[PDB]
RNA sequence: CCCAUAGUAGGCCUAAAAGCAGCCACCAAUUAAGAAAGCGUUCAAGCUCAACACCUCCCAAACAUAUA
């Protein structure tokens, strides 16, 4: 089978969201928080950071990290940690062209996310989309 | 309860047709 | 037409393929009656005309396999199972009270033991309900209650 | 426009879902 | 609101002089009521009749049992029962007129479009609610969205326009062919061989 | 009786005789018809610019490529350039003929993949197909000269 | 693991039909007694097949004779029982053992021609909770080491129980309250690990033990470093995150009588402060802060407390278990 | 069963089903249902070959030829071989 | 018949509610895939579908084929 994992770069190992969502395939929790935690360690920290985890019947892990979420990434780059409860009637947040520019080359940078459009254009429009999901204005 | 055949059909048919005919001659 | 050689070795190969007949005066029907000039006039005394949609152990052929139009598809099916049970098509057996055009089946059909009266009167099930626009040679109406 | 064709192609997708709503 | 109001068995203000039940007013095809209004489904009366707060009230707890009120508005186009037909009293010498009022009811003839549902609802799943409720309504009805009521008028016209008879109902009937008058309805001119009575036949191309 | 009982009207047996003369009758058929015989535009101009633009085309039957083989396959003719497409096949013959391709017209069948390039970079997708025991490469266009697999395959090595 | 609904059917009356004389049977009442773990030794948990019924009065004809009485029935539970009924509200609440609660219904007769009325026999709507599997559901970590823990705390072995469930029969294991009884605890369906250490057997079973009214996390008391786990999650994180999941779950069973396990306690000594931190981990928040009085970040400040788990020393650990299955068999 | 040949190369007149055959319900995408195929396609010429030539496990071996033969019997054939 | 990836485990509320617990926008990256339409899910994972590759003992007896 095939698993979603967005556990955070700091907690490896927490209760709720950890276990009961992928945990019944038989793998080795501690093993597996190790290897996020490694995996964390090896990249910037404080921002959490979706990874591909390979499974396997024969009891063996192969897990791959992408990136940090552009909607996480957003987040953090406007300086707002909870979102609009109302998108996109209230604005909580502008995120200028600069910015935006920058947060699309780190998701397109990232291989996991399969990020890897010919132009530049398509991964800004899907991150303006994404933003403009979110509660947050382009500038300019 | 009452029904007509087809036997209906063709005696009433030619008696349709006769007052039509007689109507269509009688037009001027 | 195909086989399946099996003996475990088992192959499939393709022989006796069959051909159509050479001179289709009635080319671009859309029913194969009508592709064969037989919109109307085919009957289930016809023991041609059911060996041409018959399979060989009696299976029922699609329209695909037999080409015909869904109506006149139709209408080849309820010829088949009208003579099927006529005891004309001994040729496709799976492993007396004799008869003459009894279309629904046989093991179902209840004892029509209150005959109604005459002003609201049931009759017996009679011919192939399918052949109500047959192509009729007569001047006599085609009877569907006896 | 491409924008267009897709625009018009999830058109037709919602109102086939929401026809099979129903169902 | 989504959903469907009481009606009432009679109004505040009642109906002081007697009244007689007129057959007529139920009697021909509906003409006002006929077509959706605001509404992409309704169920379109298949006949004539009366319907009182009985109805009203079966049919109101049939849609209020099962609906979504944040997918499915139903509203009542038919009014309140408001003809008053009576009764006399039991055990009364026969003949001598009329007594007190007995119960309302407000009549709809023909065709008359009787709950109109709208929202983000098709009629696909309301069909067997509406089938059940036609089945147990009053007179005889027909469960049609905003395009099968297009697609019968589409049907009938063709089926008019496609007829291939040498004579017809209004083509002996108006020309009063074959004395057909000595039984002809002096209204029949209106129905043209298509409304007889409390039934209704729309089969009849 | 009444007008309107539990039972039914009554009708007189004239009006029931007009009623059988006015039977409706529907259309009698002669012959019988059932027994009787802008996406588009834009993607063939799309279609006939790739070739003009491409000096060497490939058409592919794979279709065995899963969405995962087909994301390598397209980040491989991504690394080294050459687009990637597929369009209908029906278009494809119109644009065939539009495009004045004879040997081109018989290639095109049933699952296909066009591979439209101007540097020939289809030495990636050959070691592809050995990789993955599959042989789509059949029927190519380089330089306006239209090979075989074999032909292909001697290109490629 | 799950709740179960049954049907309950008492006696029923008789018949006749003589001159002299009259009706037969009664109507009995529906019994719920709860056993201790002696009953489920007898497999009679994954009994379900609708429901049972009671006995039917008699009439009796030659010569005059009235007839027989009615039947009562009593519905067991393997380990525990709480009896609800179709009220939307629970009369009898309690889960320990010899605890019984009555629904009565009955006089019966018969029919007309000497003595007279129509009816049938009797039934009520019953439903059995029995608070998770055997007396609370344990949600352990990835440090856990419950069954050890509960073999070390208690002089009798584990054995297999079941209950009144759709679904398969979790492992149960008993605890020992140093007053010549003992309790029972439940673990995760099959082989035990812990619900939180990504393990349930099951999805539809880590739900069954995700479903449990008391719930017992159980962590590690130990080190992070000195944790027989690799990597360990850390005692205060890992304590911290499952506690805030418990709380945050439901703030009245936060405020209810669920307890926390302490585990791992086999390295820990009478010295190590285990008990200690454990203390500490119960009095407060569930977090760093001891007491709120207004501003308080949880939902309920000073909560309950813990469970004793692997128990070493001699401050009490035994007695704090008994309290702790006790407020867990109070329900 | 076991590995299958199928010969096809652009020699003589090509056939629709046989490259449907090799395409559909033999390749890759037929891997997912029959695990342990290890299917190959092979360009060596045969002559009016469109072979799809299979060599089961047993020593069963399959030549169904193939040029008429449409791809759904051959493949119905195929499917008869494996389940014997 | 067939095919179904990705920003993404869309955001607020929510332990988590991942398209499917309640709301807001429903954009958008590939030829072409609804910020999700009937399932299933504690949450997930797994099914399809839309969009792309292909095209009182009932009571007549009876008979359809002979030119209104």
């Amino acid at each position: 089978g095939v698993i979603r994992a967005i556990v955070r770069a700091g907690l490896a190992m927490p209760g709720p969201p950890l276990g009961p969502v992928l945990g019944q395939r038989g793998v080795s929790i501690n093993q597996f928080c190790k290897e996020f935690n490694e995996r964390t360690k090896d990249i910037k920290e404080g921002i959490p950071l979706p990874t591909k985890i390979l499974v396997k019947p024969d009891r063996t892990f192969e897990i791959k990290i992408g990136q940090p979420t552009v909607s996480y990434f957003l987040k953090a780059a406007a300086g707002i940690e909870k979102g609009a409860r109302q998108t996109g009637k209230e604005v909580a947040g502008l995120v200028t062209l600069k910015h935006v520019y920058e947060i699309a080359r780190i998701k397109a940078q990232d291989e996991a996310f399969a990020l890897q459009d010919v132009p530049l254009s398509s991964v800004v429009r899907s991150i303006i989309g994404s933003a403009r999901s979110l509660g947050i204005r382009v500038v300019k | 309860p009452r029904f007509v055949s087809l036997r209906a059909k063709q005696n009433m048919i030619r008696r349709l047709e006769i007052e039509a005919e007689n109507h269509y001659w009688l037009s001027m | 037409f195909r086989e399946v050689v099996e003996t475990t070795i088992i192959e499939g190969r393709i022989t006796a393929t069959p051909k159509e007949s050479p001179n289709p005066p009635n080319p671009s029907g859309q029913c194969p009656i009508c592709r064969w000039n037989l919109k109307h006039k085919y009957n289930y005394d016809d023991v041609l005309l059911l060996s041409q949609f018959i399979r060989p152990h009696g299976g029922m052929l699609p329209r695909k396999i037999t080409g015909l139009c869904q109506e006149e598809h139709r209408k080849i099916e309820e010829c088949v199972k009208m003579a099927h049970r006529a005891g004309l098509l001994p040729n496709h057996r799976p492993r007396q009270l004799n008869r003459y055009l009894t279309r629904w089946a046989p093991g179902s059909v209840k004892p029509i033991y209150k005959k109604g009266p005459r002003w609201n009167r049931v009759r017996m099930p009679v011919g192939s309900p399918l052949l109500r626009d047959n192509v009729c040679y007569s001047r006599t109406p085609w009877k569907l209650y006896h | 426009s491409r924008e267009y064709w897709r625009r018009l192609r999830k058109q037709n997708i919602w109102r086939h879902n929401r026809l099979s709503k129903n169902k | 609101k989504p959903k469907l109001r009481f009606i009432e068995r009679a109004p505040l203000v009642p109906k002081v002089r007697r009244e007689p039940k007129n057959l007529s007013d139920i009697r021909g095809p509906s003409t006002e009521a006929t077509e959706f209004t605001e509404g992409n489904f309704a169920i379109l009366a298949l006949g004539g009749g009366y319907l009182h707060w009985g109805h009203f009230e079966m049919m109101r707890l049939t849609i209020n049992r099962s609906m979504d009120p944040k997918n499915m508005f139903a509203i009542w186009r038919v009014p309140a029962p408001f003809k008053p037909i009576t009764r006399k009293s039991v055990g009364h010498r026969m003949g001598g007129g009329k007594g007190a009022i007995d119960h309302y009811v407000t009549p709809v003839k023909a065709g008359r479009l009787v709950v109109e549902m709208g929202g983000r609802c098709e009629f696909e799943e309301v069909q067997g609610f509406l089938d059940q409720v036609a089945h147990k309504l009053p007179f005889a009805a027909k469960a049609v969205s905003r395009g099968t009521l297009e697609k019968m008028r589409k049907d009938q016209e063709e089926r008019e326009r496609n007829n291939q008879n040498p004579w017809t109902f209004e083509r002996i009937a108006t020309a009063n062919m074959l004395g057909i008058r000595k039984v002809l309805s002096p209204y029949d001119l209106t129905h043209k061989g298509k409304y007889w009575g409390k039934f209704y036949m729309p089969k009849r191309v | 009786s009444k007008a309107v009982t539990r039972h039914r009207r009554v009708m007189h047996f004239q009006r029931q005789k007009l009623m059988a003369v006015t039977e409706y009758i529907p259309p009698k058929p002669a012959i019988h018809p059932s027994c009787l015989p802008g996406l588009i535009r834009l993607l063939r101009r799309e279609i006939a610019a790739v070739f003009q633009d491409n000096r060497m085309i490939a058409v592919c039957q794979n279709v065995a490529l899963s969405a995962e083989d087909k994301l390598l396959m397209r980040h491989q003719l991504r690394k080294h350039k050459i687009l990637m497409k597929v369009f209908p096949n029906q278009v494809l013959k119109p644009f065939l003929e539009d495009s004045k391709y004879q040997n081109l017209l018989p290639l095109f069948v049933g699952h296909n993949m066009l591979l439209v390039s101007e540097e020939p970079k289809v030495k990636e997708m050959v070691r592809i197909l050995r990789t993955v025991p599959f042989l789509p490469l059949l029927g190519g266009c380089i330089d306006d000269t239209i090979l075989s697999r074999q032909g292909f395959i001697n290109y490629s090595k | 693991i799950d709740k179960l609904r049954l049907f309950t059917r008492g006696g029923s009356g008789g018949m006749g039909y003589p001159r002299l004389g009259g009706e037969g049977g009664k109507g009995g009442d529906v019994w719920v007694v709860a056993q201790n773990r002696m009953t489920l030794k007898q497999l009679k948990d994954r009994y379900p097949r609708k429901r049972f019924v009671a006995g039917v009065g008699a009439n009796s004809k030659i010569s005059a004779l009235k007839g027989s009485k009615g039947k009562d029935c009593e519905i067991p539970v393997p380990v525990g029982i709480s009896v609800t009924d179709e009220n939307g509200k629970i009369i009898g609440e309690l889960n320990k053992e010899n605890d019984r609660i009555l629904v009565a219904q009955g006089g019966l007769g018969g029919k007309l021609l000497t003595n007279f009325l129509p009816l049938k026999g009797q039934k009520r709507i019953i439903h059995l909770d029995l608070k998770l599997i055997a007396d609370v559901g344990l949600v352990g970590f990835p440090n856990a080491g419950k069954s050890s823990l509960l073999s070390c705390v208690s002089h009798a072995k584990p054995a297999i129980a079941d209950y009144a469930f759709t679904t398969l029969k979790p492992e149960l294991g008993k605890i020992m309250y140093s007053d010549f009884k003992q309790i029972s605890v439940a673990d995760l369906p099959g082989l035990i690990e812990g619900a939180h250490m990504n393990k349930g057997m099951g999805h539809k079973f880590l739900k069954h033990i995700e479903r449990t009214r008391q719930l017992l996390f159980v962590v590690d008391i130990s080190g992070f470093q000195l944790s027989s786990h690799t990597q360990y999650r850390t005692a205060f994180e890992t304590i911290i995150l499952l506690t805030k999941e418990l709380e945050l779950y439901k703030e009245e069973l936060q405020t209810k009588p669920a307890l926390l396990a302490v585990n791992k306690m086999d390295l820990p000594d009478a010295q190590d402060k285990f008990h200690e931190l454990m203390s500490q981990l119960q009095n407060p928040k569930d977090f760093l802060h001891l007491f709120e009085k207004n501003m308080i970040p949880e939902r309920t400040v000073e909560f309950q407390h813990i469970i004793p788990i692997s128990a070493v020393t001699g401050e009490g650990i035994e007695e704090l278990k008994n309290c702790i299955r006790k407020s867990l068999d109070e329900q | 069963v076991k590995q299958v040949r199928v010969q096809f190369c652009p020699f003589e007149k090509n056939v629709e089903s046989t490259r449907t055959f090799l395409q559909t319900v033999s390749s890759e995408k037929v891997r997912s249902t029959n695990l342990n195929c290890s299917v190959i396609a092979d360009v060596r010429h045969d002559g009016s070959e469109p072979c799809v030539d299979v060599l089961f496990g047993d020593g069963h071996r399959l030549i169904m030829r193939g040029a008429h033969l449409t791809a759904l019997e051959m493949l119905t054939a195929f499917a008869s071989h494996i389940r014997a």
